[PDB]
């Protein structure tokens, strides 16, 4: 039991129980989410891969919470030439939960 | 109340103070350059003052005469 699923332009290593942060999507907090994007799907040994997406096969996660993980920094400083910039950022995110992998 | 009432939208601004940060423009210099007369204390140039050239005011000819008649 491990899916690779695609959330937001990339791509994962789920097996499930799966606490895992993606990045903020449309969805309110404790409702259901089926990921129709998987590309390969293994069991015990018994392993396939889609030619692009592999049929049927559905991973089932519901949402934990949302928040906002960070506080980065940006500093854009010239030497010697009278200029310095400064900015901060916090970046969402959505911590799932896969209660997933069907076959 | 006094608590309350202030003016309209843009009637008041606020006096920008050159020489304050980098941050707000007008810092380390005040808008004056670089090194010239125009960046020192009192640089001032005299009005009419061309440079050397002939100034207007002392090419051309006088030609007037005030009469007395008309401050009545």
């Amino acid at each position: 039991m491990y899916a690779v699923i695609v959330t937001g332009g990339k791509q994962h290593k789920v097996t499930e129980g799966e606490f895992l942060k993606v990045e903020k999507l449309d969805v309110a907090t404790g409702e259901a989410i089926d990921f129709d994007r998987v590309l390969l799907v293994a069991n015990g040994e018994d392993v396939k891969i889609g030619l692009p997406v592999v049929e049927g096969a559905k991973v089932t996660a519901e949402v934990v919470s949302h928040g906002r993980h960070d506080k980065v920094r940006i500093i854009k400083f010239r030497r010697r030439k009278h200029h310095m910039k400064r900015q901060g950022h916090r970046q969402w995110f959505t911590e799932i939960k896969i209660t997933g992998i069907q076959a | 109340q006094l608590n309350d009432l202030r003016s309209a939208p843009g009637a008041r601004r606020e006096k920008h103070r050159p020489g304050r940060g980098i941050g707000s423009g007008l810092g380390k210099t005040g808008g004056r350059g670089h090194k010239g007369l125009t960046s020192r204390s009192g640089g001032k140039v005299a009005p009419g003052f061309e440079g050397g050239q002939q100034p207007l005011h002392r090419r051309l000819p006088k030609f007037g005469f005030v009469s007395l008649k008309a401050m009545d």
